[PDB]
């Protein structure tokens, strides 16, 4: 993920949804899910991926 | 027999060691520009549905 290394030409999104596509995902990086409650296909396919959280020193026990 | 003032020096010289200029060939990078990242070739699905 450096900074400055995907142009206009050659786009980051471009890149990573053909990665997606090439893996039988869909180049939009949506996934449709279900409802956990009604047990329904939502009618909106969602964005779900893979992030890295870091968690903050600011707990409500010291607060 | 003493020292008297002479005439006045017509010119000057002043001496200075200089060294020239090479061709301009502007070689900027070993490996140079920023590669772009790319696909791995083939890669293959690594997933499958159930059924």
């Amino acid at each position: 993920a450096t900074p400055f290394i995907f142009s206009e030409e050659n786009s980051a999104l471009e890149y990573f949804g053909e990665m997606l596509k090439a893996a039988g995902y869909n180049f939009y990086g949506t996934e449709r899910l279900y409802s956990g409650i009604s047990g329904l296909e939502l009618e909106a396919d969602i964005f779900i991926g893979v992030v890295y959280y870091q968690r903050l020193r600011h707990m409500v026990s010291d607060k | 027999g003493g020292l008297t003032c002479a005439s006045a020096p017509q010119g000057t010289l002043r001496i200075l060691e200089g060294p020239q200029q090479s061709l301009s060939g502007s070689p900027l990078q070993p490996i140079p520009a920023s590669p772009p990242p790319q696909i791995p070739p083939g890669l293959r699905p690594r997933f499958c549905a159930f059924g």
